[PDB]
DNA sequence: CAGGATGTATATATCTGACACGTGCCTGGAGACTAGGGAGTAATCCCCTTGGCGGTTAAAACGCGGGGGACAGCGCGTACGTGCGTTTAAGCGGTGCTAGAGCTGTCTACGACCAATTGAGCGGCCTCGGCACCGGGATTCTCCA
DNA sequence: TGGAGAATCCCGGTGCCGAGGCCGCTCAATTGGTCGTAGACAGCTCTAGCACCGCTTAAACGCACGTACGCGCTGTCCCCCGCGTTTTAACCGCCAAGGGGATTACTCCCTAGTCTCCAGGCACGTGTCAGATATATACATCCTG
């Protein structure tokens, strides 16, 4: 069993890549079932739902990078959701 | 009905955190991260549905979504034209 | 050299008829009301610009206050405003 | 008569109309748009001095200092979410100390 | 002839003029304002496209992909300062790894 | 049928001006298009803001170089006012 | 020289309002530096606002719109 | 002991309560005036200032510093600590978007 | 628990200058009146969105074993903290002043409005080669004996 | 240390569809003229900023010491990482149908713009009382006991 280095190996595999990360049809069903709340039998466009894809990816990797720096300040390599709480508190979304 | 928000998966979250650059990830961060993405989707999608509803439209084109992420200053490129 | 003094003063007299307000708090009030004024008017101008509709009217500013304020206050202000415009179009 | 009295409102509809006319938002202005403007701003200032009068009432003063404005904005969650990026002048900071900040064992 | 050739520019003084006319930002305009606007957009587009060409040529690429313009903006300080609150579509992420997570 | 207005072929000409052996993509063309009218929106709106400060209806080169003072970093801005003055003097010297 | 005029008990009082008991000795000078960066940005926007409309003095309106440009809008001084 | 000595932390609690209660002036204003005139003639000399202007920048700096200091405080509690380090305020400046 | 020992909430005596009311003069607010193009409304057509099924196959779910990080506890060094005396220059009062912001007035040039004129520009259709993909070998480094 | 293998980098062919390039049509760009209207500038007014001076005084400054918190060490436990088999369900290409976006065409309303009258809103003056300040007393803490 090969420990540790495969994590940094896929770090380097994913930081050069440009492909999409959330698989698109779960997200497509998600935006359908959340837009069912506001207005029923509502319609979409493919460019629009890729726009939600791109915005969600950019926001989430910004969140995860801030979480990494929170963990480095915590003297930990493991991320824990109170770092998510701090990173949302930083943007003023919580307070 | 269904789960839907559980349609996204845990390896997708390891990919997303792996673009951010982590090594070790806890197993209890997934539900809270899904909730964070859910309320972010709330904050964009509400502006999206009223922007669709204003102009006699029941179909969301890309351009009003570009305006929706423009609204809180998280503007996106490559779709405004 | 105009301000928003006596309309908000008699609004305060209508809601809380037994209190006063200092000049600093009135400056806070005036800066608040003109700030939300240019915010909501800039959103209305963007809304008119967006869908090639060169006239600003009640439905567009209704959508503008849908965008500006969060949920509960948005429905309350929207309902109060349409009852006000219904009273105006009746009178 | 005045359009404020015709709509039963308080803010001047004609003043709002010409300020939005010469503030070059659009070159065509509808009829009920300044009425809707006056209604929503009078609703907003109604909540602001509602909470300000309450905060003065629990502070046993009758003249409103902007400290009462600060406890008016920062205590309502929805209005704090709306206008929380705005700095209120001489408003102070709310008393907020964490539980792991004060000494333990009473 | 045209105002683009009279100003020695490629961006349209006439079209920028007409857009800012019916975009009702002001009641009336001078003559030098669309020339100035065409000049500053020309300079910013030329600077970003020069950085994108550099980012293409060290990566032996001749068709410009969004990865290259993401390299153009995020590796330059004043482009980070002015392009701060944006999202680049299909552009990836700047590589940055902390030395703590690096082994040994 | 209608005229989809864009800025594509113009920066194609400036691309062949600066780098004669590089192509463009349609997607990259979309980020270029959205970027250029986005800067046009902020520069013209802030010029409108400075027009409304001074209570004038007349807008010209000087509040727009003040807008280059505002929404730009310093050394890029002073290069930009140099470029704008060079272009406007080349235009105004055309007898 | 006068940047050090923002004194250490003033940073202590600022920390007491902000919510801190224990402060470090290396805090205050770099706090003065980042505070100086903040007034650098605000004062650049204020001076180009002052110079654009041909005055040789700074009023309160233009620095309020400078913080409006910076997203830190302030009430109580017009605007 | 014969002389009264308050243990540390309690008077810190007294000062945070006393300073969150009031809205009194915090940073002393004439060194701030010398500071803005120093920066003003650093950019462009023979510039004048208004009093309402200088209290406007003073109150804006007060608000920015109390927000930053509360955030770096809660970061210090997040670091399993009760003291703020400079690396806490480095995290505050980096995370808030003011540095990167 | 417990007593004393201090900072602080309360309580009335008092004083002052901002706060709200009164006056009236005046510039926007409203009523009346005309007109024309923006948009309401309706009808047409066609992109383009949704649905759905099947072969393929890459990716997810789950189980297992372990080793390295998260955390609890500890122990020792000194860093501010608290409180005293010490030294400083902020702050109120008071006044001289002068410098430049603002109002008034008047000429003027340039920019909006209109018509007419035409090629820059933009969709449409054709052509080729840059690069993604299939397949294979050379190169690194990582972990086991 | 030496060696096995697991992925990464490079290398070559290829086939395609995405980008380049040329083409025909037309709508916005341009040429030219007018008229008036904010802009430029100068002259005057005067407010608000600037600046020395002393005096009491709050507040900064400096130091001792001590304590309890910052930080390194260590040990333990179990939490994820990593691999592998089984399972999941999503990609793509295909075919059908229609709701709704997009455009055109007509008509009328209501909103831009002038004129005229008028009163509410704002500069100015005011006298007064809510709240700042003061000092003695209860009270609610904390620290050694």
């Amino acid at each position: 069993y090969r420990p540790g280095t495969v994590a940094l190996r896929e770090i380097r595999r994913y930081q050069k890549s440009t492909e999409l990360l959330i698989r698109k049809l779960p997200f497509q069903r998600l935006v359908r079932e959340i837009a069912q709340d506001f207005k029923t039998d509502l319609r979409f466009q493919s460019s629009a739902v890729m726009a939600l894809q791109e915005a969600s990816e950019a926001y989430l990797v910004a969140l995860f990078e801030d979480t990494n720096l929170a963990a480095i300040h915590a003297k930990r390599v493991t991320i824990m959701p109170k770092d998510i709480q701090l990173a949302r508190r930083i943007r003023g979304e919580r307070a | 009905l269904r789960d839907n928000i559980q349609g996204i998966t845990k390896p997708a979250i390891r990919r997303l955190a792996r673009r951010g650059g982590v090594k070790r990830i806890s197993g209890l961060i997934y539900e809270e991260t899904r909730g964070v993405l859910k309320v972010f989707l709330e904050n964009v999608i509400r502006d999206a549905v009223t922007y669709t509803e204003h102009a006699k439209r029941k179909t969301v084109t890309a351009m009003d979504v570009v305006y929706a992420l423009k609204r809180q200053g998280r503007t996106l490129y490559g779709f405004g034209g | 050299k105009e301000s928003y003094a006596i309309y908000v003063y008699k609004v305060l007299k209508q809601v809380h008829p037994d209190t006063g307000i200092s000049s600093k708090a009135m400056s806070i009030m005036n800066s608040f009301v003109n700030d939300v004024f240019e915010r909501i008017a800039g959103e209305a101008s963007r809304l008119a610009h967006y869908n090639k509709r060169s006239t600003i009217t009640s439905r567009e500013i209704q959508t503008a206050v849908r965008l500006l304020l969060p949920g509960e206050l948005a429905k309350h202000a929207v309902s109060e405003g349409t009852k006000a415009v219904t009273k105006y179009t009746s009178a | 008569k005045t359009r404020s009295s015709r709509a039963g409102l308080q803010f001047p509809v004609g003043r709002v109309h010409r300020l939005l006319r010469k503030g070059n938002y659009a070159e065509r202005v509808g009829a009920g748009a300044p009425v809707y403007l006056a209604a929503v701003l009078e609703y907003l200032t109604a909540e602001i001095l509602e909470l300000a009068g309450n905060a003065a009432r629990d502070n046993k003063k009758t003249r409103i200092i902007p400290r009462h404005l600060q406890l008016a904005v920062r205590n309502d969650e929805e209005l704090n979410k709306l206008l929380g990026r705005v700095t209120i002048a001489q408003g102070g900071v709310l008393p907020n100390i964490q539980s792991v900040l004060l000494p333990k064992k009473t």
